[PDB]
This record gives structure tokens, C-alpha cells and sequence, in this order.
RNA sequence: CGCGGGGUGGAGCAGCCUGGUAGCUCGUCGGGCUCAUAACCCGAAGAUCGUCGGUUCAAAUCCGGCCCCCGCAACCA
RNA sequence: AGGGCUACACACGUGCUACAAUGGCGCAUACAAAGAGAAGCGACCUCGCGAGAGCAAGCGGACCUCAUAAAGUGCGUCGUAGUCCGGAUUGGAGUCUGCAACUCGACUCCAUGAAGUCGGAAUCGCUAGUAAUCGUGGAUCAGAAUGCCACGGUGAAUACGU
RNA sequence: CCUCCUAAAGAGUAACGGAGGAGCACGAAGGUUGGCUAAUCCUGGUCGGACAUCAGGAGGUUAGUGCAAUGGCAUAAGCCA
């Protein structure tokens, strides 16, 4: 041992308990827990013909016609 | 991206070969021109021999491939490579 | 530091009980950790060795020894010898101090990580911790856009098997690969 | 003051600065600054560390940048591994969204190069 | 059979000394213009220094062996 | 019926839009002409992140609607750093035209995010409502316009001399 | 002229016999005291994974040696302070 070269401890030993002000005290997922496939499997998940949202007014089960109005 | 808008697809065209094939689970390659048709859960484990305009290509249908149409796994065009020109079509 | 007195208190007794050893002396203690930072190149320029020192400094403030090839006859470029690693030896209390910063502050630093198999231990229960980057202990404006400069952290042992080898830093929670 | 560190661009408008933690473009950063009580046109050097905390929490739910840039990579690789036409066009670099090959290969495949005839 | 000089990108040269950097002039191939050729203009390809071996971090260079082209050589008469 | 004319190695003809700050961004504001729409297109309405949607007055076109025409006007905003210009690629979803969206269709949107800083050889029109430049409608038109045709806004240097 | 050999284990003995090498270099490239270990391949690895240093095994000084060859080599004429 080279006793004399050892640095001061000013920024080593201090505060291993620090907060989240720009960055975390432990990271998740850096061990990669699944390999990312980047796919959802469409029509296996979700529906073969789409969500029906937007323009909700009761539907008419009786025939209606673009030319039929005057 | 593009989609099938709002109405219900199995393909009308493919339906009459498939309903008799699912009854067996899977049977010999279904001679298909219907490259207009998408892949679905009912179709997992079938073998669709898919006309590409020139000839049929067997698509083995399976769960990892349900995000796709049948027409995508069977090629159409030929691409001239550019080291030196492409000699062949590739299946 | 606290690390080794803990390693005595907790781990040395585990291994005595678990292996049914014939001596207390058969137990590992922590032996010197040299490190490498095998940076390479800069055969006269020695500039990437000063760039290696600004990475090493964040985690351990001590003076680089800056290695030269020891017979200097290999298939690498030879001209006025060749610079290779950096050292920074950890020994005795300064290493017992360093291992107590590892886990607690080393884990929040890495975000994309593939090193450190626990099966990869062999022979002596020797190991080298290929961390892929610098494990920065607390500092101001350390992140600045930079590259590379992981180091071997070459832990050594008075261990005489692999199983007793992999058992350092185990009452310390690290997510080691399988 | 850096938004999250590791790679953030120094002295950028407040809107622009969050376009490097990823999962946060202009739209989401605009609304996130209005929430936190920050004006758009300040340079990032003007914020105290507790504004930087109010930003960092609202970011921390979204995808971390290492997986974001990995995700487009694994999507391209997924498609080549199926051999579907998305993937076939990927092998050469050629358009996947229907665009022409007679011109405008440049964006995917780079500058034009000379070819003897 | 000896003795001595010589062996550069497709062609003709530059570089040459314990050696590091491939340079000049053409020609070549793609393209433009011209009604066409052309010169002209833009872009591009091209070197295991005759061959083999030795020393070195680096060999056209400095060294060992050989093949081949030429001069000498084909006696002292 | 499927594939294809819109391939791709590249080079070339042509047009567009950009390369800025005379501008782009945001919120707020103004007036056209001319024409198409009773297979059709459509206010108000409520729904939808937006696209769009269903409901439905209406519209034969000087009526109602595409359409709030844009450039232009107000104010703050940005500083040459490929940006605060430009916004292409590509991951992914939401929506549209259609008994079919994969190679070769239309629209919104989220994240990520490049070339280009006035361009070699080459290369053309213009004498004034022209040249230049913005937006609009329409023929074609199931689904695709940078094109073409026409309309209107704003609108230039100079023509000594043979 | 040196080193290996012909050369006949003292005497190192010819030949336009066979082969490699030398015409100096270094003011440290000398002296002394004290401590010390490699070519090479594998496993650990961020870039040394193929080659390298660090650390572990195998081998056990086969590297090195001002320069040719011979002898030499842990006492280390090898390497360092």
C-alpha cells in the first residue's frame, strides 16, 4: 500500500442516499427482462374490424339516402 | 398506416375453402387467388397456397403472422441489385 | 471500512456453515482489486489516457499509474514500448470503502446493461466486472455527452472454489445475469 | 440546468429541451410547461432545480430513451424476420409506405452514386 | 557457362541514401451538350514497384536466391 | 382473377416547395371573381384529440354549399446554430373511398427525426394585367394532383441603339 | 578477422571448401546496493476478446540478450529503483 496517494474523501463517501431531483436512486429494466419484439399481434389482440367511436347519434335500421333529401 | 375501415372481414372469397378446412383443423394447401385477404385467429395452423399472379406460394398461417395479409409473404416484383444485376426471382 | 467487517460478520460464517469446512481459514477475505481501463492506442500522444483518468476520477479520485508493455514483443504496434491500461489500484481500507459505493450508487448510473454473469465466475472464484461504462459516485455536472470507458473491476480472492467465489456482494442486492 | 442528464442539449428553448428524454415532443412539452408555470421562450439556463424537478416527475412515467430508440430497431428487425412485404422493402432500403423507387430513395438509402451502363 | 546493367497504375515517367507521404502525362469507363462525331465540361475506376525469401511498428528503397531482356562473352593466339 | 403501366442502378426532361426572418410561429381580423354539386354535394345540431361521423334544414346554383380564399392587416415571438426555416424518412394507432387497401389509395395524429444555406455540364419564357407570386374552383373524378384549364388578389426591370 | 563446421573429443589442421556476421555503437548502453519475474494459448472483458494490460489457470524463465553465432541464464549478464 501506497498510503500517501489516497485522495480526499469529500465527493466519494458522501450521500449515497440522494433524491430524484434530476435522476433515480435505483433504475428499472436495465437488466432486460423481456427482449422487445416491437409488435402487438394485430387482430389477435384488438378487433378484426375497428372501434366504432366518434359521431354518436342513434343508428337508423331503416333505409336512408343522400339523393332522397330536397 | 392503412386499414379496412369499419365493416367485417373474413374475406367473402376465401370463406368457402376455409369453412371446410377448419372442420379438419388443416388439410392440403387451399388453392387461393384471394391475396386481398387478411390473416385472422380462425386461420391459425392452415396452409394457403397463395397465387401471386404468376404461381401459388404456400403460406403456413400461424399466430406470429396475424398482423399481416397473405399477399405480403408471397412476393410480386423483382429488384435489380447493384453490385451486378439480379439473375433470378426469389422464393 | 464497514464492507469487510460485514463480510467477516455475515459472509464468512455463511460459507463456514454451508460447505462444512474443516477450518475457519478455508473462508475468503477480500484481496487487492487492481482495475484496468484497457484503453489502448495513443502510443506517444497519451491523450486517451487523460480521457480515461477523467472517467476513473468520478468514482475514485486517485493518481493513474499508466501502464507500459512489460516485455514489449507482441503483435500490437510497438514504438517506444506501448501504453495500454491506467491501473488505479484499490487496496485494503480504500478497496473496502469502494465496494460499499458499489451497488448503492452504481446501479442508478447504468440504464442499458449487459455485463456481470454469476455463472461466469471460474477457476479461483476470480472475477472481472465489465460494467460497460463509468459507475459515477456523487459529483456535479458529470453527465456531459461522452463515450465508452468502462473498466475491468478485477476482484481477487483467497477463495479456492467458484461457489465460494460468487458469494461476495450477495447480502448486497445486485441484479446479476443468470 | 439539464432536464434529466446523460444526453440533454445545453441552452435550448423550453419547448425544445424535452425533445431529448423521448416520449415528449413539442405537443407534450408545451402543455407540461403551462402546468409547471413555465413560459415557452425562456432558455433552459433560466430554470432553478425545483422547476427541473417539476419537469422530471411529469417525464418519469414516459418511455426512457434507451428503449425508445431500441423500439424502432426491433420493429424493423421484426418485419425482416417475417419476410412480409414491409420487411422485403426493408432488405434493400426501398419505400415501405408506397412511395416511388424511380426517384426518392435518398431519404432511406442516402446520396445517389455513379453506375456504369 | 561466367561477368556486369536493367525489370513503376492499361501505356511512358516521378519518388529512391533505417525504409514511413503512390506523384506527373496519357489512356479507360459513365454522364452533358452537338442534328451526329468531335474537342470541351462534369463524375469515376486504377499500385502485391519482375518473382521469392530476411530485418522491422513501416521495405520500390537496404540484404539473400532465382528467372528473363541486353551489353560483354564466342580465349591467351 | 391476380399481378402491372406509379418497377430501380442510375442518369436525364419537366413542374413543385424549401433553403428564410421582406419570413415562419401563435392567438385575433378582412374583401374575390368565376364555376361545380337533386348517382351528388350540405349549414345548424350533437359526437370525435383531429380527421371524420351520424342526424338533417338545404342546394337546379346570383338563393344554399365547397368557402373564413389565401397572400394581406394587428400584436408578441425567433437570431444563421440545418434554426425558431424545412419538415422528408420510419415506428404505431385513430379515421376515410371501397363487397378488396400487400406490392400501387385518401386523411388526421403521437413519438423519433435527415437532406437542403442559391446548385456543374445543362437550361427556357417574358414588352405589361405581361414577367413574378399567392389562394380558389373545375374537367377528369369509386380512391389518389405537385399536373392541366380557367378565375381573381398583389404585381417588376426596361425597350437608348441595329 | 569473428562465430558454426569440415577437422579425425590434446594439438582446432589445407583448399577462389560450406554458411551467418563484423569496419562500430553508447557520457548511459558504465559502476555499486537493494528488490523482482516470461514468450504463448485460454477464461474473466468496457476496446485488446485476434494482439496487448489488469486479474485467474496451464506451462515453467522456451521471452530477453547493443548488434552475428556459440556458450549462457532464477546466482538470473534479464528487468527495475
Amino acid at each position: 500500500m501506497k498510503k500517501d496517494i489516497h485522495p480526499k474523501y469529500e465527493e466519494i463517501t458522501a450521500s449515497c442516499s440522494c433524491g430524484n431531483v434530476m435522476k433515480i436512486r435505483s433504475t428499472v429494466g436495465h437488466d432486460l427482462n423481456l427482449d422487445v419484439c416491437s409488435k402487438c399481434h394485430p387482430f389477435f389482440t384488438g378487433k378484426q374490424r375497428d372501434v366504432a367511436t366518434g359521431g354518436r347519434v342513434d343508428r337508423f335500421n331503416k333505409r336512408f339516402n343522400i339523393p332522397g333529401s330536397k | 398506416p392503412r386499414s379496412l375501415k369499419k365493416g367485417p372481414f373474413i374475406d367473402l372469397h376465401l370463406l368457402k375453402k376455409v369453412e371446410k378446412a377448419v372442420e379438419s383443423g388443416d388439410k392440403k394447401p387451399l388453392r387461393t387467388w384471394s391475396r386481398r385477404s387478411t390473416i385472422f385467429p380462425n386461420m391459425i395452423g392452415l396452409t394457403i397456397a397463395v397465387h401471386n399472379g404468376r404461381q401459388h406460394v404456400p403460406v403456413f398461417v400461424t399466430d406470429e403472422m396475424v398482423g399481416h395479409k397473405l399477399g405480403e409473404f408471397a412476393p410480386t416484383r423483382t429488384y435489380r441489385g447493384h453490385a451486378a444485376d439480379k439473375k433470378a426471382k426469389k422464393k | 471500512a464497514k464492507l469487510h467487517d460485514y463480510y467477516k460478520d455475515e459472509v464468512v460464517k455463511k460459507l463456514m456453515t454451508e460447505f462444512n469446512y474443516n477450518s475457519v481459514m478455508q473462508v475468503p477475505r477480500v484481496e487487492k482489486i487492481t482495475l484496468n481501463m484497457g484503453v489502448g492506442e495513443a502510443i506517444a500522444d497519451k491523450k486517451l489516457l487523460d480521457n480515461a483518468a477523467a472517467d476513473l476520477a468520478a468514482i475514485s479520485g486517485q493518481k493513474p499509474l499508466i501502464t507500459k508493455a512489460r516485455k514489449s514483443v507482441a503483435g500490437f504496434k510497438i514504438r517506444q514500448g506501448y501504453p495500454i491500461g491506467c491501473k488505479v489500484t484499490l487496496r485494503g481500507e480504500r478497496m473496502w470503502e469502494f465496494f460499499e459505493r458499489l451497488i448503492t450508487i452504481a446501479v442508478p448510473r447504468i440504464r442499458d446493461f449487459r455485463g456481470l454473469s454469476a455463472k461466469s465466475f471460474d477457476g479461483r472464484g476470480n472475477y472481472s466486472m465489465g460494467v460497460r461504462e463509468q459507475i459515477i459516485f456523487p459529483e456535479i455536472d458529470y453527465d456531459k455527452v461522452d463515450r465508452v470507458r468502462g473498466l475491468d473491476i478485477t476482484i481477487t480472492t483467497t477463495a479456492k472454489s467458484d461457489e465460494e467465489g460468487r458469494a461476495l456482494l450477495a447480502a448486497f442486492d445486485f441484479p446479476f445475469r443468470k | 440546468a439539464r432536464i434529466a442528464g446523460i444526453n440533454i442539449p445545453d441552452h435550448k428553448h423550453a419547448v425544445i429541451a424535452l425533445t431529448s428524454i423521448y416520449g415528449v415532443g413539442k405537443t407534450r412539452s408545451k402543455a407540461i410547461l403551462a402546468a409547471a408555470g413555465i413560459a415557452e421562450d425562456v432558455k433552459i439556463s433560466e430554470l432553478s432545480e425545483g422547476q427541473i424537478d417539476t419537469l422530471r416527475d411529469e417525464v418519469a412515467k414516459f418511455v426512457v430513451e434507451g428503449d425508445l430508440r431500441r423500439e424502432i430497431s426491433m420493429s424493423i428487425k421484426r418485419l425482416m424476420d417475417l419476410g412480409c412485404y414491409r420487411g422485403l422493402r426493408h432488405r434493400r432500403g426501398l419505400p415501405v409506405r408506397g412511395q416511388r423507387t424511380k426517384t426518392n430513395a435518398r431519404t432511406r438509402k442516402g446520396p445517389r452514386k455513379p453506375i456504369k451502363k
